[PDB]
């Protein structure tokens, strides 16, 4: 148990890189469609 | 706890080519504004 939670936060670091881009593309494209609704 | 590692990488793969669908979506509202 201890051996496969040595080896998961690294099969997690990978996916993590594309998580917290997608965290910020969110509130981006939220961001511009608020200025675009009222155009 | 030797499935919980095998489901995490497939659910990230997953979930990414859809919201690579919605980064595109950034690029053209930019340019439809």
């Amino acid at each position: 148990e201890t051996h496969e939670s040595g080896i998961k936060p690294y099969f997690e670091q990978k996916i993590q890189e594309t998580e917290l881009k997608i965290r910020s593309k969110t509130e981006n494209v939220r961001r511009l469609e608020a200025q675009r609704n009222a155009l | 706890l030797s499935n919980v590692n095998s489901d995490i990488y497939f659910k990230l793969k997953k979930l990414e080519k859809e919201y690579e669908l919605l980064t595109l979506q950034e690029d053209y509202i930019k340019d439809e504004q």
